[PDB]
């Protein structure tokens, strides 16, 4: 047997139940054999892959390793025996908890849901990271009503070649359809507005079937993509297949004007006039009454 | 935090060391490492920093392991395919074994790609990574001297020749010397322009606030520890043959 210092056995760790299935191995809820301490075990298996340690997860070691926020999930650190992810143990998320008609949140509520979000984006692009699977069921919460961006299975750092079938489709922004490869931080923008908005309509406002599908719901919604609206975007190659020519589809669910105002500036198409994380925490939204509070 | 760094007696105390494995003897294994490190890079057409940050996993994982256990030979190629991934060149485990063969046995011929025996070490290689992981407990970002130097050497406008000799002496830095293991990133960086400076006969003029040259590249750095510093890393380039030529002044 080998020395191991710096990589402790996940005996460490008394399993509890599986609650996930992953890209690479089962995720359990788990608990500290000494501390009782709850963890999320997200297992790593190398059977399927051909070239040794996936690739696709020493990035996201990497990049989980870098990014330590108070929103954002917390990799404790990696176990043997195999190979387990463990993570800070995070009982709700927005997705289920959207779904449940049960749960009700105030106004006072879901601004600061919203603050907890726009703050570990401005976190993580300000470390040179896209989250790039922004939706509901990566968003979240702890017992104590603290959210986390979580799953950056997808994330890669930035700086001009970036790959394009990224973001579950619903969450994925106009340039990202339409072909573009130069994208920086605004998807993730994108994504933080039909999240909002998925706040109080308890569902993802944007449901498509294919590419052609949901860019048409888009404009459905947002208004036909033009060069009037969107300077320059006919250089984009794609944009010669399916043409065709959003606070009041909003309107009857939200209610409130700041919140509508934040989402209209949060859903707009040309990527660079888009609202950004830093002027959004910013917006009057979570600066008038009644102010954002904690979470129960 | 200081987990992979080491005193001078943490270096005499090493794995290898218990094994009886001399301490001069065991600076080679490493020199040897790093130079098979940079064969198989240049041929697997990778960039200087992955071979750098394979050559720090090996400086890591000898501290920790020993090489009366784990030969160099055999660790190499692991780390390289390792940082090869790290940052973001991948290179194929097939592509891997057969360059590190041609390098170790440039006579002998690649095993039959169906038989039990090249199957086998593709497998240890696969193994060896998984081992090098666990070792360095799954710290694979690292910073190299070079990021600093490339800093630092603009900001005193230095010809481009004092800018190349300061990579060079960085790059040779991993080779040569376990400074890696010893000081932080920008303190070897400020010692490979030092030396680079003392070696091209330059002198950086003193900021118009008073301050020395290094001052605005790390708080700890003293002279008396760059002297001490590239007096060490000299004497091992005195030491190395060849290497000094490529940077010597020939005119
Ligand atoms: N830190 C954590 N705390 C609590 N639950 C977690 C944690 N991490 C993951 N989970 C749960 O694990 C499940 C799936 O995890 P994960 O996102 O890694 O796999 P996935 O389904 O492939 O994700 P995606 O499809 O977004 O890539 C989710 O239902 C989530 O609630
Ligand atoms: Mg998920």
């Amino acid at each position: 047997s080998v020395e191991c210092p710096f990589c402790d056995e996940v005996s460490k760790y008394e399993k509890l139940a599986k609650i996930g299935q992953g890209t690479f191995g089962e995720v359990f809820k788990a608990r500290h054999r000494k501390t009782g301490q709850k963890v999320a075990l997200k297992k790593v298996l190398m059977e399927n892959e051909k070239e040794g340690f996936p690739i696709t997860a020493l990035r996201e070691i990497k990049i989980l390793q870098l990014l330590k926020h108070e929103n954002v999930v917390n990799l404790i650190e990696i176990c043997r025996t195999s190979i387990y992810l463990v993570f800070d143990f995070c009982e709700h998320d927005l997705a289920g908890l959207l779904s449940n008609v049960l749960v009700k949140f105030t106004l006072s509520e879901i601004k600061r849901v919203m603050q907890m979000l726009l703050n570990g984006l401005y976190y993580i692009h300000r470390n040179k990271i896209l989250h790039r699977d922004m939706k509901a069921a990566n968003v979240l919460i702890t017992r104590d009503g603290v959210l986390k961006l979580a799953d950056f299975g997808l994330a890669r750092a930035f700086s001009n070649r970036y790959t394009n079938r990224v973001v579950t489709l619903w969450y994925r922004p106009p340039e990202l359809l339409l072909g573009e490869r130069d994208y920086g931080p605004p998807i993730d923008l994108w994504g933080a507005g039909c999240i909002m908005a998925e706040m109080w309509t308890r569902s993802p406002i944007m449901q498509g079937n294919t590419e052609q599908h949901q860019l048409a719901l888009i404009s459905q919604l947002c208004g036909s993509i033009t060069p009037e609206v969107w300077p320059n975007v006919d250089n984009y190659e794609l944009y010669e297949k399916l043409e065709l020519v959003v606070k009041d589809r909003l309107k009857a669910y939200v209610r409130d004007p700041y919140a509508l105002d934040l989402i209209d500036k949060l859903l707009v198409l040309d990527p660079a006039q888009r609202i950004d994380s830093d002027d959004a925490l910013n917006h009057d939204f979570f600066w008038s009454d009644p102010m954002p509070s904690d979470l129960k | 935090n200081k987990r992979w760094y080491f005193t001078r007696e943490q270096l005499e105390n090493s794995p290898s060391r218990r094994f009886g494995v001399d301490p001069d003897k065991e600076l080679s294994y490493r020199q040897q490492a790093a130079n098979l490190l940079q064969d198989m890079g240049q041929r697997l057409n990778v960039s200087q920093l992955t071979i750098n940050t394979a050559i720090v996993y090996m400086h890591r994982f000898y501290m920790i392991q020993s090489f009366t256990r784990f030969p160099g030979n055999s660790v190499a190629p692991a780390a390289l395919f390792l940082a090869a991934k790290v940052e973001g060149q991948p290179k194929k485990l097939e592509h891997v074994i057969k360059v590190a063969h041609t390098c170790l046995h440039p006579q002998e011929s690649l095993p039959d790609t169906r038989s039990e025996a090249y199957l086998q070490q593709v497998q240890d290689l696969v193994i060896l990574e998984s081992i090098i992981l666990q070792t360095l407990g799954f710290e694979l970002t690292i910073d190299h001297p070079h990021t600093h130097v490339v800093k630092c050497t603009q900001l005193v406008r230095a010809s481009k020749d004092l800018a190349q000799t300061s990579y060079f002496m960085a790059t040779n830095s991993l080779h040569l010397t376990t400074f890696s293991l010893q000081y932080t990133p920008p303190v070897v960086a400020c010692v490979c322009i030092h030396l680079a400076c003392k070696w091209s006969n330059w002198e950086i003029p003193v900021s118009t606030d008073g301050k020395h040259w290094w001052e605005y590249v790390d708080a700890t750095v003293t002279l008396e520890l760059l002297d001490e510093l590239t007096h060490e890393l000299l004497q091992i380039l005195e030491k190395t043959p060849n290497r000094l030529k490529r940077i010597w002044n020939w005119r």
